[PDB]
RNA sequence: GUCUCCGUAGUGUAGCGGUUAUCACGUUCGCCUAACACGCGAAAGGUCCUCGGUUCGAAACCGGGCGGAAACACCA
RNA sequence: GGUGACCACGGGUGACGGGGAAUCAGGGUUCGAUUCCGGAGAGGGAGCCUGAGAAACGGCUACCACAUCCAAGGAAGGCAGCA
RNA sequence: AAUGAGUCCACUUUAAAUCCUUUAACGAGGAUCCAUUGGAGGGCAAGUCUGGUGCCAGCAGCCGCGGUAAUUCCAGCUCCAA
């Protein structure tokens, strides 16, 4: 029959028991941090990190020497120093179990603009990012969620057609000039 | 291309209507002569031979026993010019509502009444239909018509001069008394039964030297019913006006599902766009349209045709329902409307609060009348006086109604076929008029 | 079923095939021939995924049907026929020509191979059979069958089937000490030396293997075909010598070879 | 039945209609977490009140 | 016109369709996707060839455009090029028409004629009648 | 009376005035009151609950989202 | 579309071409209790489904339409 | 003679079997009509021609239940294929 | 100052279209270009606010609320969760 593939997963898991304070000022806590949308966003993040401590977890149980082990060990400590919320001295799987969910949430490309200086603020970072302003190495981002790797650190910058790079201003700027010459000769 | 017009038949009861209908349609190749004749067999075990051209129209088995015509019927030939249908009438007291339907979802009527001495009498009088039914043709829309006189091969002598000429006159000064001109209209002498004076003038009779008609577009003679139907005045198309279309009938066809039947007043109805109920105020895709079990790419103004919908039960839209195209003017509920009346005839007074049944196009609903607002002279609309208390005959009155039922109106300043209505009770038509306002719900 | 399937789907294709799941739904689905159709390579597949001459199906049936596409010296036209395990794919208006081998991963790499070692071909005899008028018979692991062998030729050996004669030129029998590569199974593409063979009477024999480096193995007699008197092989081996190296010497030598290049 | 099916809706019909007062759009998504951060995270408070609830009745 | 460049990768050529394959990307840093005629002319300057012989399609632009990418194929000779390319591209160029009935049409013919056995002349004359 | 295998049961119309939208001869859905087969709260013996009439949710009519189907 | 029957306070129905009423009730009000329970007595409750015709006058005599309850047909 | 408390035999299944899915300390508990593999069926049964391969049903024959046309003498059916 | 959601030329895509990505030109100050669904006694985050109703209407998964000063019904306002 069709030639699909539906292979799909949920990236996010609800809270086992809602309505909870700390819990709740938590989640609100980095969402005000880190200008987050929505619990959606944070949940996420959450059930990123303990995909992660899983596999670290479950790799701590296996025997030292196991080439299973060593193997799927570097490769999860290199993915975890290229996106970079692990020191590149720290290559220990016991490390991976201390790991924060604001780790992550500080590589996002929205919070790392506003660390750059880019944008003024976390949340003017996310419009900012969100209507086409900002690239990386040469490809424009408008994914605020962009996970930023150490090597891609360095090259993030304004787009070249945004007015905040090259030219062509904005249609608000071209429209107040123009009507500005047609109410002055 | 050739232009379709829908011909619609009014008579009496035992007139002859179906059967000399039958007679034009199996001459001019509807039915053929084994059909013909099986309908004779069918007729000669219960004696209704009389009838075997009449069972034609007579689809229904319980009108084929009964010997009347108890709903209308449709049927298709083509002329030596152009395409027409034609549709039987009741033509009963009983009945009224039915045969007014297909008299609204008409073109042009033929008018037939019995020459014979004891029935001519009786359908031209009080108690007569045939001045209902002229009557009612002209307050629905009929704007020319023809008339055949059947049956003077009863008569003494059998076809002749002065029993012609007196009917003639009668139905002539009538005509001219509700407002139809007798120069436009063709006067024909058929014989239905024996099957006479249809496609060629026939021999039995000569002292008929043919009609003349005079119209304001142009002149023609006539011998026999096809060369009078041959020149009949093509009626104007209101293409450009947006859709409408009243339902006739709704079927459950096996295979296709529901279809909606009814004759296209205004606009062009394609299969390709969504259409709207307006009483029950469904939204519906049409999927196709079909005439005479003939597909076609458009239905024009006048195509009395049944169109397939999608995604709808057979109860959810009803006989009487007006369609039209939800991309232009959606048709919608009326809460009530403004009407200007010339009331016929009503023993009592007519106050507020009166509830006869109004009959529009295909509707057939009961109003109240909510109040009158003035008195209108018979001619030019003329002011009399305001706020009136009572009405009698012979009277133009305004008056504002709302339907106890829900129901679609629509203007006759905006919308004429669907502009005019008729008010029905005592099995007489006591007021005529059409509408100027109308609110929306 | 009624009959016989003339159907293949797209994911119930060979794995060694490496198609994808995205294309379409169906395989190409190999006409009968020489091998089975779970260790054959369609030309299909093997002229548009492997090599990238044709796009699309048209197009390698386009290029089959101008007489282009040769394999073990006979011009072939039917655009899924199995080739199978070390038959010659020739094309001489671009003059190359192709061996077709496991490689290290057990998949048919893109072996490209001299015309004069071309010339030639290995076999595997899978039966040998006495039939009318005492003749000796030989049919190897293809469907080919041959009259009037040697008769020191016993079964599971290898023959030198040189092309447009069809006759036996060389032979090695299957002894301690041989070399050898694992034609089926996890051990596939792997190439070594006979070093034991342990034998079960009414069940398989299993035969035990060390390569070069001197990782043994073992698999079924069914799954092994000689390749060379000893150690020095009669054919041109692939990239990395059918020797499977494990995933951790695999990363670094990726790593070495991207900081090589950049 | 005992006949008890006349007072149905008798509150709601003897309710005075009150109608919503027009009010300013609210914000939504991203805005209004950070409003409703900002109003409970980022504040210092002199007065007493043991910490009373967010729709303290004063 | 002023910045629109051609680079071409993935090149290859093969003798059995007599042609030469590449994928190429062309650069249009603030204007839209340049169109396949361009692509065709300019792609026939960089060869030496004309551009009645080149065949581009399947350009897809980069997300925030600039780079557009699309497969590039060039042949030895134009009846070559008739040959062996698909009838589509030869319609887009031109050289190959599509003057037919719809599908539905042609299978109402094809049940239509089954109909009639043997006799050609009922069985050429059974789509004149229902048209 | 449940249009299939013709049972009768009794169903709770869960909101103030929401009886009035319900008149003879309607089609009614009803959906489960809650606790899987068990009566609910103190209405005795009821286990079913209206959540539409005629084709139209009684939370709409409830609301004045939408009119009785006249 | 046709036919058959029914339609009076909210249910259960007397009713006369010259009067629509009572009853088990249903509701309200006094009537005792902190709340009841039981219990005593009055009031309202009708275009007689709606609209009309006959008549000096009709709910009822008749003509329609409406709603409900029964059946018969209705295939562009 | 053969099979049975190591559950035969019989009955039920809202049972096509499996690869798999949900849930997720570990152990488990439910779901798998559903695109891959295997099986079965073409309204219910039954019997066959052809062919390497069918007890085929977008093949035939007969009965049963439905059901199409008819000039009433006959003739033609099988959407659990796509719509 | 910046942008889309929309109008919309062209390119591109494609068997031919569509959609996406490009790209002209319009396109935001109640930016009225308007975020909803359920709750505010406890469990369980959120009001001992105000007006009606008065063991009635109703709410209430469970405890329970309502018999004239209802933190629980019907509403307004304000808060809570996604
Ligand atoms: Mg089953
Ligand atoms: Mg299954
Ligand atoms: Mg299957
Ligand atoms: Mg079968
Ligand atoms: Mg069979
Ligand atoms: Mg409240």
């Amino acid at each position: 029959p069709v030639a699909r593939s539906w292979v799909c997963r949920k990236t996010y898991v609800t809270p086992r028991r809602p309505f909870e304070k700390s819990r709740l000022d938590q989640e609100l806590k980095l969402i005000g941090e880190y200008g987050l949308r929505n619990k959606r966003e944070v949940w996420r993040v959450k059930f990123t990190l303990a995909k992660i401590r899983k596999a670290a977890r479950e790799l701590l149980t296996l025997d030292e020497k196991d080439p299973r082990r060593l193997f799927e060990g570097n490769a999860l400590l290199r993915r975890l120093v290229r996106i970079g919320v692990l020191d590149e001295g720290k290559m220990k799987l016991d490390y991976i179990l201390g790991l924060k969910i604001e780790d992550f949430l500080e590589r996002r490309l929205q919070t790392q603009v506003f660390k750059l200086g880019l944008a003024k603020s976390i949340h003017h970072a996310r419009v900012l990012i969100r209507q086409r302003h900002i690239r990386v190495r040469k490809q424009v981002v408008n994914i605020p969620s962009f996970i930023v790797r150490l090597d891609s650190q360095k090259h993030i910058d304004f787009s070249l057609r945004s007015p905040y790079g090259g030219g062509r201003p904005g249609r608000v700027k071209r429209k107040n000039a123009k009507k500005g010459q047609g109410g002055a000769g | 291309e050739k232009t379709h017009i829908n011909i619609v038949v009014i008579g009496h009861v035992d007139s002859g209507k179906s059967t000399t209908t039958g007679h034009l349609i199996y001459k001019c190749g509807g039915i053929d002569k084994r059909t013909i004749e099986k309908f004779e067999k069918e007729a000669a075990e219960m004696g209704k031979g009389s009838f075997k051209y009449a069972w034609v129209l007579d689809k229904l088995k319980a009108e084929r026993e009964r010997g009347i015509t108890i709903d209308i019927s449709l049927w298709k030939f083509e002329t030596s010019k152009y395409y027409v249908t034609i549709i039987d009438a009741p033509g009963h007291r009983d009945f009224i509502k039915n045969m007014i339907t297909g008299t609204s979802q008409a073109d042009c009527a033929v008018l037939i009444v019995a020459a014979g001495v004891g029935e001519f009498e009786a359908g031209i009088s009080k108690n007569g239909q045939t001045r209902e039914h002229a009557l009612l043709a002209y307050t629905l829309g009929v704007k020319q018509l023809i008339v055949g006189v059947n049956k003077m091969d009863s008569t003494e002598p059998p076809y002749s001069q002065k029993r012609y000429e007196e009917i003639v006159k009668e139905v002539s000064t009538y005509i001219k008394k509700i407002g139809y001109n007798p120069d436009t209209v063709a006067f024909v002498p058929i014989s239905g039964w024996n099957g006479d004076n249809m496609l060629e003038p026939s021999a039995n009779m000569p002292w008929f030297k043919g009609w003349k008609v005079t119209r304001k577009d142009g002149n023609a003679s006539g011998t026999t019913l096809l060369e009078a139907l041959d020149c009949i005045l093509p009626p104007t198309r209101p293409t450009d006006k947006p859709l409408r279309l009243p339902l006739q009938d709704v079927y459950k066809i096996g295979g296709i599902g529901t279809v909606p039947v009814g004759r296209v007043e205004t606009g062009v109805l394609k299969p390709g766009m969504v259409v709207t109920f307006a009483p029950v105020n469904v939204t519906t895709e049409v999927k196709s349209v079909e005439m005479h079990h003939e597909a076609l790419s458009e239905a024009l103004p006048g195509d009395n045709v049944g169109f397939n919908v999608k995604n709808v039960s057979v109860k959810d839209v009803r006989r009487g329902n007006v369609a039209g195209d939800s991309k232009n003017d959606p048709p919608m509920e009326a809460a009530g409307f403004t009407a200007q009346v010339i009331i016929l005839n009503h023993p009592g007074q007519i106050s507020a609060g009166y509830a006869p049944v109004l009959d529009c196009h295909t509707a057939h609903i009961a109003c109240k009348f909510a109040e009158l607002k003035e008195k209108i002279d018979r001619r030019s609309g003329k002011k009399l006086e305001d706020g009136p208390k009572f009405l009698k005959s012979g009277d133009a009155a305004i008056v504002d109604m709302v339907p106890g039922k829900p129901m679609c109106v629509e203007s006759f300043s905006d919308y004429p076929p669907l502009g005019r209505f008729a008010v029905r009770d005592m099995r007489q038509t006591v007021a005529v008029g059409v509408i100027k306002a109308v609110d929306k719900k | 079923a009624r009959g016989p399937k003339k159907h293949l789907k797209r994911v119930a294709a060979p794995k060694h095939w490496m198609l994808d799941k995205l294309t379409g739904v169906f395989a190409p689905r190999p006409s009968t021939g020489p091998h089975k159709l779970r260790e054959c390579l369609p030309l299909i597949i093997f002229l548009r995924n492997r090599l990238k001459y044709a796009l699309t199906g048209d197009e390698v049936k386009k290029i089959c049907m101008q007489r282009f596409i040769k394999i073990d010296g006979k011009v072939r036209t039917d655009i899924t026929y199995p080739a199978g395990f070390m038959d010659v794919i020739s094309i001489d208006k671009t003059g190359e020509n192709f061996r077709l081998i496991y490689d290290t991963k057990g998949r048919f790499a893109v072996h490209r191979i001299t015309p004069e070692e071309a010339k030639y071909k290995l076999c595997k005899v899978r039966k040998i059979f006495v039939g009318t008028k005492g003749i000796p018979h030989l049919v190897t692991h293809d469907a080919r069958t041959i009259r009037y062998p040697d008769p020191l030729i016993k079964v599971n050996d290898t023959i030198q089937i040189d092309l447009e004669t069809g006759k036996i030129t060389d032979f090695i029998k299957f002894d301690t000490g041989n070399l050898c590569m694992v034609t089926g199974g996890a051990n596939l593409g792997r190439i070594g030396v006979i070093t034991n063979r342990e034998r079960h009477p009414g069940s398989f024999d299993v035969v035990h293997v060390k390569d070069a480096n001197g990782n043994s193995f073992a698999t079924r007699l069914s799954n092994i075909f000689v390749i060379g008197k000893g150690n020095k092989p009669w054919i041109s081996l692939p990239r990395g010598k059918g020797i499977r190296l494990t995933i951790a010497e695999e990363r670094d030598k990726r790593l070495a070879a991207k900081q090589s290049s950049g | 039945v005992h006949g008890s099916l006349a007072r149905a809706g008798k509150v709601r019909g003897q309710t005075p209609k009150v109608a919503k007062q027009e009010k300013k759009k609210k914000k939504t998504g991203r805005a209004k977490r950070r409003m409703q951060y900002n109003r409970r995270f980022v504040n210092v408070v002199p007065t007493f009140g043991k910490k009373k609830g967010p729709n303290a009745n004063s | 016109n002023d910045t629109v460049t051609i680079r071409t990768r993935k090149f290859m050529t093969n003798r059995l369709l007599q042609r030469k394959q590449m994928v190429i990307d062309v650069l249009h840093p603030g204007k839209a996707t340049v169109p396949k005629t361009e692509i065709r002319e300019k792609l026939a300057k960089m060869y030496k060839t004309t551009p009645d012989v080149i065949f581009v399609f399947g350009f897809r632009t980069h997300f925030g455009g600039g780079k557009t990418t699309g497969f590039g194929m060039i042949y030895d000779s134009l009846d070559y090029a008739k040959k062996n390319e698909p009838k589509h591209r030869l319609a887009r160029h031109g050289l190959y028409e599509k003057k037919k009935t719809s599908r539905k049409q042609r299978k109402e013919r094809k049940n239509r004629m089954k109909k009639v056995r043997g006799t050609a002349k009922a069985n050429v004359g059974a789509g004149k009648k229902p048209k | 009376q449940l249009i299939k295998n013709g049972k009768k049961i009794t169903a709770f119309v869960p909101n103030d005035g929401c009886l009035n939208f319900i008149e003879e001869n309607d089609e009614v859905l009803v959906a489960g009151f809650g606790r899987k087969g068990h009566a609910v709260g103190d209405i005795p013996g009821v286990r079913f609950k209206v959540v539409k009439v005629a084709n139209v949710s009684l939370l709409a009519l409830y609301k004045g989202k939408k009119e009785r189907p006249r």
